RNA sequence: GAAACUGCGAAUGGCUCAUUAAAUCAGUUAUCGUUUAUUUGAUAGUUCCUUUACUACAUGGUAUAACUGUGGUAAUUCUAGA
RNA sequence: AUUCAUAAUAACUUUUCGAAUCGCAUGGCCUUGUGCUGGCGAUGGUUCAUUCAAAUUUCUGCCCUAUCAACUUUCGAUGGUAGGAUAGUGGCCUACCAUGGUUUCAACGGGUAACGGGGAAUAAGGGUUCGAUUCCGGAGAGGGAGCCUGAGAAACGGCUACC
């Protein structure tokens, strides 16, 4: 029926639905990521290769990968597959899920779109995402451009400014792994320790063999 | 079963803490300790009940955040941190220094020691060993091992500590006339200084122990501990002087304390 | 009326909390059952720290009528006292603030009304907005 | 300063005596037959030797939560693709 | 007392580990250079010895019952041999071999309104009868199984399946 249809390039989606019989049912008998034609789906598209991306049914079940039997089955769902929001630390579960090849079971089906092609940016492509969480670690800040990494960033920080403190904060992701002391202080405090203690055990060792040999001077000469 | 026991009630720690019966509650459980059993005591039992500095359990935990507690120069802001034997609980400002000794009435002590002489503990050894890659070491009351000791002293003596680390100084053996000192048991810690040892090769060890009462008794080896050369002792003994003065003239002495 | 006679015993000054700990003996003939805090305001003058660094609880009225056992705690600091005074004694004295959160049966059910939320919950709140009424 | 990641607790505490007659248990050793996050104290001058342009040692990487968008089922501390 | 801690020799690992983590402070240095030194911690990490504990294990003690007179093995009963697992010991399990274990001091079997002890009640002494319950230890979380996470569980205010 309805179709949540997403899009990987800059970022937009919405949900579509067609009522006609096999116009909405050209989809089935192939499972995930194969192909969707353009004329059978709503008339905006024309022969555009689509990574069809799993379905949802009535009773709210998802469809994950460990299927190829076209019914609702039951299995053991540990860590990576659809479950776990939330449970605790063993934690397996026993869970049923609707799986494979789609048809007269679908309620909404998830789509993603490789080829817009010619027509229909206006519901699927036409705007980008105002992408929220920019790069924080110092190298991938520069990997936003490839800034020829000796830049000394605090140059092109990802600034977001909104004036609710009436100062707009002029601030950045609070960047991570800057090439500066006192991080450089910490690595030189490493060799400040590892020379001190390793020598001090040796000058404790050079004391002990001296004290033992003077003891051995009477021990081996016990007459 | 199934895991450790992070509680214990009262009536389960022995008499030597002198807690109340009708508190109707759980005892102070000691934390995991460096030194010994629950026949030791945590510091909060020493403060709020013997020395009487506080009432609330919120109160005694709030002293330790001000950083006045100290053993050995170590910080130890743990509330129910256990306290070993002769391990001097020195202080910051208020300047007192308390050595952990045994008085003549079962439980431990409330005894001050001076500012100097409080910068050394006294250490029973339990295990001398050569180990990994030729590194000799001793162990202590807390098991605080010390690299490169005085070689070939033995197990079972006492050790003077320099408190920068171990840095041991003087060996004190056991001979026919020295100082020994009981630690634990029904007749714990007065003095008997020695009279004559035995061994009992193989099973257990006993020692004949002669008081200033001038009779004898015998306590087994794990309570036996040497102080030093006779008549020296390294610690000023508390004001019971280690007799087990007898009950027939315990009563005659205490109304001669009040004068009537 | 007949010399209430604040007398003090076991006067132990604690150096590591800047305070004194002591037991007050009170023999008050011909007039009983005075107060929490009048005796403090007579005790806080003879110890010369201030008027309100003292923390009392007591006046255990002994049998007969005319004798009681008090227990006050003067500190050697004014503002640092409130950092270590028991807060129920401060709201008895009125210098601090009394807290007022909810009672027991509203708070622990609120913990039960805390785990059902997914994250910060407004993802559900957008979705329970759109659907209902769909 | 939320959530959420990570670490940690959840294995204590409380409650009952149905099973349980050398079984548990009281004392009493033994562990030369073992493990132990936590508590303590000591603690790692060699790190790859593809040879010296593998290259960041003045600091490389993914693969992601919470969040944002539209979802499904009447449902549960249920859950999707982007 | 050891084939103990240990050292040494030749290999050894889908090479285990041996700081690419945060805090307050700002100094000295003389060659003011992203030069060289350096405080007090906090976490976390291998190894040894502790500690907190777990797990086995010797030594004695048990209520009534002979209208309970011989129980035990070819599905280990007892022991040896060699292994498989095990945190490690062990017929714990497996193949081969030997026929052995307890007993008229009561084993075995049945009963038990039997949790086991520290105690409680009555009281000349000598004792009889309770003790589910305040403390210690055990078992269990409707009935028997099985398992993950975690140092610690065969957990049950954890899970899986059957009744």
């Amino acid at each position: 029926m309805k179709l949540n249809i997403s899009y990987p390039v800059n970022g937009s989606q919405k949900t579509f639905e067609i009522d006609d019989e096999h116009r909405i049912r050209v989809f089935f008998d192939k499972r995930i990521g194969q192909e969707v034609d353009g004329e059978a789906v709503g008339d905006e598209f024309k022969g555009y290769v689509f990574k069809i991306s799993g379905g949802n049914d009535k009773q709210g079940f998802p469809m994950k990968q460990g299927v190829l039997l076209p019914t609702r089955i039951k299995l053991l769902l540990t860590k990576n597959v659809s479950c776990y929001r939330p449970r605790r630390d063993g934690e397996r579960k026993r869970k049923s899920v609707r799986g494979a090849i789609v048809g007269p079971d679908l309620a909404v089906l998830a789509l993603v779109i490789v080829k817009k092609g010619e027509q229909e940016l206006e519901g699927l492509t036409d705007t980008t995402v105002p992408k929220r969480l920019g790069p924080k670690r110092a190298n991938n800040i520069r990997k936003f451009f490839g800034l020829s990494k000796e830049d000394d960033v605090r140059d092109f920080v990802i600034r977001r400014e909104v004036t609710k403190g009436e100062k707009t904060y002029t601030k950045a992701p609070k960047i991570q792994r800057l090439v500066t002391p006192q991080r450089l202080q910490r690595k030189r405090h490493q060799r400040a320790l590892k020379v001190r203690n390793a020598q001090a055990q040796r000058e404790a060792a050079a004391e002990y063999a001296q004290l033992l040999a003077k003891r051995l001077s009477e021990r081996k000469a016990e007459k | 079963a199934r895991g450790p026991k992070k509680h214990l009630k009262r009536l389960a720690a022995p008499h030597h803490w002198l807690l109340d019966k009708l508190s109707g509650c759980y005892a102070p459980r000691p934390s995991a300790g460096p030194h010994k059993l629950r026949e030791s005591l945590p510091l909060i039992v020493f403060l709020r009940n013997r020395l009487k500095y506080a009432l609330n359990g919120r109160e005694v935990k709030a002293i330790l955040m001000q950083r006045h507690v100290k053993v050995d120069g170590k910080v130890r802001t743990d509330t129910t941190y256990p306290a070993g034997f002769m391990d001097v609980i020195t202080l910051d400002a208020t300047n007192e220094n308390f050595r952990l000794v045994y008085d003549v009435k079962g439980r431990f002590a409330v005894h001050r020691i001076t500012d100097e002489e409080a910068s050394y503990k006294l250490g029973k050894v339990k295990k001398v060993q050569l180990g990994k890659k030729g590194v000799p070491y001793v162990v202590t009351h807390d098991g605080r091992t010390i690299r490169y000791p005085d070689p070939n002293i033995k197990v079972n003596d006492t050790v003077k500590i320099d408190l920068a680390s171990g840095k041991i100084t003087d060996f004190i053996k056991f001979d026919a006339g020295k100082l020994v000192y009981v630690t634990g048991g029904r007749n714990l810690g007065r003095i008997g200084t020695i009279v004559h040892k035995e061994r009992h090769d193989g099973g257990f060890d006993l020692v004949h122990i002669k008081d200033s009462l001038d009779n004898t008794f015998v306590t087994r080896l794990n309570n036996v501990f040497v102080i030093g050369e006779q008549g020296k002792p390294y610690i000023s003994l508390p004001k019971g002087k280690g007799i087990k003065l007898s009950i027939a003239e315990e009563r005659d002495r205490r109304r001669a304390q009040q004068g009537l | 009326s007949d010399a209430v006679t604040i007398r003090t015993r076991k006067v132990i000054s604690n150096p590591l909390l800047a305070r004194k700990q002591f037991v007050v003996d009170v023999l008050h003939p011909n007039r009983a059952n005075v107060s929490k805090d009048e005796l403090r305001e007579k005790l806080a003058e003879v110890y010369k720290a201030e008027k309100d660094a003292v923390s009392v609880f007591g006046f255990r009225t002994q049998f007969g009528g005319g004798k009681s056992v008090g227990f006050g705690l003067v500190y050697n600091s004014v503002a640092e006292a409130k950092k270590f005074e028991p807060t129920y004694r401060l709201v008895r004295y009125g210098l601090a603030e009394k807290v007022e959160k909810a009672s027991r049966q509203q708070r622990k059910q609120k913990k039960n009304r805390d785990k059902k939320i997914f994250g910060t919950g407004k993802r559900l709140a957008k979705k329970v907005a759109r659907r209902n009424a769909d």
